[PDB]
């Protein structure tokens, strides 16, 4: 079993929107 | 189409190319899984059974493979004493190689015919010709059916003990004859004659080869038909001790876990001795290893109370010194086996000196720590992931050990060098999960590891930054330090992904740290690009800010209180109009909408209910003594205006509630966490509800007391042992106050206030379910009546009855089984009357259970009524343990009523 | 009678090993179900009583559940909602034991003293 079951952060877990803004966003790839 | 495709395919079957014919009959498949139907099925079944009988043997290798695959669709053939006829009749060939061949469809066959008797003896002929090929394809043929039968598994058997007593055959094919054994498991008599067996195959033939064979299959025959469990351990603990065989020793390791993994509770004292007792004198390390890994997976199971059982002290018991000597060896996947072994049994096992035993777990646990922390080895890194999970498992199991544990971990963050501290930053973001005074404990050194996190790491920064800006939120549960969060925005304005920073927000939102949150989403606002991530961030921005504002409240001020509320409220007003916009017919935030919007329901009930116990002294008592006397009042004892609006709230009060319960039993998709917090919320609903209903309405016809099991810590959150607190404070607090004072509620105000200002306090928790999505689960739903391709009703004419034909098909996005498996479906039908008691007669539901993921069910409906109806249907998804989660399309129909003319003529001559 | 001495062991086996956590007392319990449906699916003249005890572990099991449930953790007069994992274990319970007096052939009055 994984270390932490409530994990949020990871990343074949993540669904279909945030793939969509994961991609976008590491194209972005900063903050001001 | 379908056809088209079958003649197609057959005139390429009688195109005279073997290529060609090749072509069409590995295409079958593809139309087997494309179109089930059933007499296509049979019909392209019995064109395969001709070419097989008159093919050039290539062919017959393809349709052979042909079965082997989509043997699936077997199960639906309707000629099948045809079919066999012409697999079986091209068996008196004369090529060993076409006998070969046959064989094997016949053992692809299995599925469907399993007593055929002449297959049985022809595959039991040429189990014994000399035909090498056709002897090892029917050996695979006797392995099949001897799986599904019984009588031919007999037959078999006496005829292998025959050959191998018989003594021809070479070795290779007494290997291959061996694993028929497997399939023994139909009877207990025939069981015992193939162990007999078995026992005498080893005690003939001491060989490596021989004996790795038998003894997998006898451990299998035995997994199987579990009947002599015992006695397969104590043979294989038998060969672990004796047989000096290294790779002997092995299987029996790798059987021995099979064993312990399948039937853990028929395990005995006896044999976890003797295995300690192995695993006490064995030299070798590996050896050693596979045995604690035995005992390992053992004491995770329940057979370490069997061991630990009285009617020998548990010091004087031989695991305990194995064990700890095995934690402190020098190899670190023995020491890890072991470390293992102490933290199953402390936490399963509470006896007097097991204290000892803790203390020793703990410390050589620290020293697991360091040793993996500074390893850096791919299995260095797997046994650390298991003292990780001993370190969850041993302080949920036990919070007394909690302190000393986490500043443990928390010197090996000192000492770490940037690899494992992603991995115990995640095992003691659990831990502080748990306990909460372990952030706030040591708050300051997870911050100077956090500012030398910019020049320590190089590699996998996005991740350790993540997980250990997830730990100082968990740490700062409290308001966080502007000073701690200006160092945290400069290590992110320094080296940061935007989805990474993001993910920190995500957490932050989790949490609960909304100021930290309203400032990452206000920089991933003003960059974004597209246009539902715009404002879908803007509204996540949003009540960020008006949480931030909830959360900026002071005890006892109830104008200052309403004053922030309505601040609140303004905002997310503002986020829930961007989180509408952000909406889309893809992807919809139904969950998000619904939720939010039920909080903002709350916040403003919560408001209008501290605006009347504002107005509680508006003269209602003076409007009630001047309308009635105040000395017996006609209106209510001590009767009010106020007492009205008390009446409104808590009926308002409860209908928020029965939408809370509504929104549960839609949403159905979300994790224990997020379907938890949303039973808090309706908690804390239905508290104020008893609350105002217990103290201001009738106390006498309440007479209610808290006699009930209350304040365990058995909650899965902080967040919610904080409300649980609040509502076990706000429960005394009433049951104090319910009989002290008169209807006219002179503390009662005072109390309401507490509660509300406390479930106020408790700030939120923005939840998995109202973020990503998993187990996305859904019900097609089609019915198939007259088709109505546009909304025409559909004429019926009445005097007979309808009918309905639904059909649903179940989709899941991923992995179906994550949280909730789908059991059963109850569909629930009603009509009502479209042309206006509202045609609520008919009110049909059944338990369709879907076998497959596709299901029809047949409904009558009766009506003899001159207006148009509609039809509506539900689907009730009802999963394994049984609960309603009302999801489901709810689509509904349109149904026209015409009469006879006849019909009509004859009632009007009535 | 190796099926019938094992029946016996493993039925004497919960009975010793009753007292202990609820937890592992329902994996103890899980086990030992299937473990005597698989016993009786093996043979068949064991099929009945094997069936009809394990009928009685599910039985017991269900009640065990029924107790651990988190209702009684949770504070009295909330009783929110579809938590009632114990009424649907109570119908189920009393379906069973009808079940177990009357479609059973052999039944002698201890046993049903028992279902009682």
């Amino acid at each position: 079993a994984h270390v932490w079951e409530d994990n949020w952060d990871d990343d074949n877990v993540e669904d279909d929107f945030s793939n969509q803004l994961r991609a976008e966003l590491e194209k972005h790839g900063y903050k001001m | 189409d379908a056809n088209s495709a079958l003649m197609e395919l057959d005139k390429g079957l009688r195109s005279g190319k073997l290529g060609e014919q090749c072509e069409a009959v590995v295409r079958f498949p593809r139309l087997f899984q494309k179109y089930p139907f059933p007499i296509l099925i049979n019909s392209a079944f019995l064109k395969l059974a001709d070419v097989f009988r008159v093919g050039n043997n290539f062919l017959r290798l393809c349709v052979l493979k042909v079965t082997q695959q989509s043997e699936k669709h077997l199960e639906k053939i309707l000629n099948v004493d045809e079919f066999v006829k012409r697999i079986f009749s091209v068996i008196h060939s004369n090529d060993p190689v076409a006998r070969a061949i046959t064989l094997r469809m016949l053992g692809s066959l299995a599925s469907i015919i399993p007593e055929r008797k002449n297959a049985h003896h022809s595959i039991r002929q040429s189990l014994d010709s000399h035909d090498n090929v056709e002897v090892e394809a029917a050996v695979f043929a006797a392995a099949n059916f001897s799986a599904q039968s019984k009588d031919f598994a007999v037959g078999i058997c006496n005829k292998i003990s025959e050959m191998i007593q018989g003594l021809a055959t070479p070795v290779d094919l007494k290997l291959k004859l061996i694993p028929i054994l497997q399939h023994m498991h139909h009877d207990a008599i025939l069981a015992s004659s193939a162990r007999q067996l078995l026992q005498q195959l080893v005690t003939s033939y001491p060989s490596t080869k021989m004996v790795i064979v038998s003894l997998h299959t006898f451990t299998l025959l035995a997994a199987s038909s579990l009947v002599d469990t015992p006695k397969q351990i104590q043979l294989l603990l038998q060969y672990l001790k004796n047989d000096p065989r290294k790779a002997v020793k092995r299987l029996a390791i790798q059987d021995l876990k099979l064993l312990a993994n399948k039937t853990p509770h028929t395990w005995s004292r006896e044999n976890i001795q003797a295995l300690c007792e192995c695993a006490l004198q064995t030299p070798y390390d590996s050896l050693k290893l596979g045995m604690l890994s035995v005992l390992s997976t053992l004491s995770g199971t329940i057979a370490i109370k069997h061991y630990f059982s009285i009617v020998s002290s548990p010091r004087s018991s031989d695991l305990v010194k194995l064990a700890q000597e095995c934690c402190y060896h020098n190899n670190r996947g023995i020491a890890a086996h072991g470390v293992r072994v102490l933290t199953n049994i402390t936490v399963s096992c509470q006896e007097k000196d097991l204290l000892a035993l803790e203390q020793d777990a703990v410390f050589g646990l620290e020293s697991l720590l360091v040793l993996c922390s500074q390893d850096d080895s791919p299995g260095a890194q797997a046994t650390l992931k298991i003292a990780l999970n001993c370190m969850v498992k041993l302080a949920k199991g036990r919070p007394h050990l909690s302190q000393s544990v986490v500043e443990t971990l928390l010197t090996q963050l000192h000492s770490a060098q940037d690899a494992a501290r992603i991995l115990m930053c995640h095992c003691l973001a659990a831990i502080a999960m748990q306990l909460p005074v372990l952030g706030d404990g040591m708050l300051g050194d997870l911050m100077e590891l956090y500012k030398v996190i910019g020049r320590s790491a190089t590699d996998k920064q996005q991740e350790l930054l993540v997980s250990l800006a997830t730990v100082i939120f968990v740490a700062s549960q409290k308001a966080l330090s502007v000073e701690s969060k200006a160092v945290i925005k400069q290590q992110l304005e320094s080296v940061s992904n935007g989805w990474t920073v993001y993910r920190i927000a995500r957490q932050a939102s989790r949490m609960g740290n909304h100021d930290m949150a309203k400032e990452l989403y206000q920089s991933l606002l003003t960059q974004v690009a597209s246009e539902h991530f715009y404002f879908w961030l803007n509204s996540l921005k949003e009540f960020s800010h008006a949480e931030q504002c909830l959360t900026g409240l002071q005890e006892e001020n109830y104008s200052s209180a309403l004053s922030c509320i309505a601040e609140s409220l303004k905002f997310y007003h503002k986020g829930i109009a961007s989180l509408t916009a952000a909406s889309t017919p893809l992807n919809p935030l139904s969950f998000q909408c619904e939720f939010v919007k039920l909080r903002i329901d709350l916040l403003q009930a919560f408001s209008q209910l501290i605006c009347t116990c504002n107005s509680l002294k508006t003269s209602p008592p003076p409007a009630i003594a001047t309308t009635i006397a105040m000395t017996l009042g006609n209106d209510l004892q001590r009767c009010g205006r106020i007492s009205n609006q008390m009446k409104q709230s808590m009926e308002e009060f409860r209908s928020l509630a029965s939408r809370y319960g509504d929104l549960y039993q839609a949403s159905f998709d979300a994790d224990s966490a997020t379907l938890r917090n949303v039973e808090l919320q309706q908690q804390s609903c239905l508290l104020i509800s008893h609350a105002i209903e217990a103290l201001i309405l009738d106390p006498e016809s309440a007479s209610f007391q808290e006699y009930g099991s209350t304040g365990t810590a058995h909650a899965d959150s902080e967040y919610e042992r904080r409300m649980m607190s609040v509502y076990n404070h706000v429960l005394e607090e009433v049951e104090s106050l319910n009989r002290k004072y008169t209807p006219v509620s002179y503390m009662h105000t005072a109390c309401l206030c507490n509660a509300i200002i406390a479930l106020l306090k408790v700030p939120l928790s923005f939840q998995r379910y109202f973020f990503q999505k998993l187990q996305s689960t859904s019900i097609k739903l089609a019915l198939s009546p007259s088709p109505r391709n546009p909304a025409e009703p559909i004429a019926v004419q009445n005097n007979q009855q309808l009918a309905l034909k639904v059909e649903g098909v179940v989709q899941h996005g991923s992995k179906p089984g994550l949280f909730r498996k789908i059991q059963s479906v109850c569909l629930n039908v009603s009509s009502t009357l479209q042309s206006k008691i509202d045609n609520m007669t008919n009110e049909m539901e059944q338990r369709v259970e879907p076998h497959n993921d596709y299901f029809s069910t047949q409904f009558l409906l009766n009506f003899a009524i001159l207006g148009t109806h509609n039809i509506t249907v539900e689907s009730s998804v009802k999963d394994a343990n049984g609960i309603v989660w009302k999801t489901g399309p709810r689509t509904t129909i349109f149904v026209k009523s015409l009469e006879d003319p006849y019909s009509q003529q004859i009632r009007l001559q009535q | 009678d190796p099926s019938q001495q094992f029946l016996q062991q493993s039925l004497e086996r919960v009975y010793s090993l009753q007292h202990l956590d609820p937890q592992g007392a329902q994996e103890l319990l899980e086990f030992t179900i299937r473990d005597l449906q698989r016993l009786g699916e093996l043979q068949s003249e064991l099929a009945g009583v094997a069936d009809f005890s394990a009928t009685y572990l599910r039985c017991q099991l269900l009640l065990i559940k029924a107790l651990q449930e988190k209702l009684w953790n949770v504070a009295a007069p909330l009783y929110l909602k579809q938590s009632d994992l114990a009424s649907a274990a109570a119908k189920q319970i009393m379906e069973e034991t009808y079940k177990m007096e009357f479609m059973y052939s052999g039944v002698e009055n201890k046993q049903v003293v028992i279902i009682h």
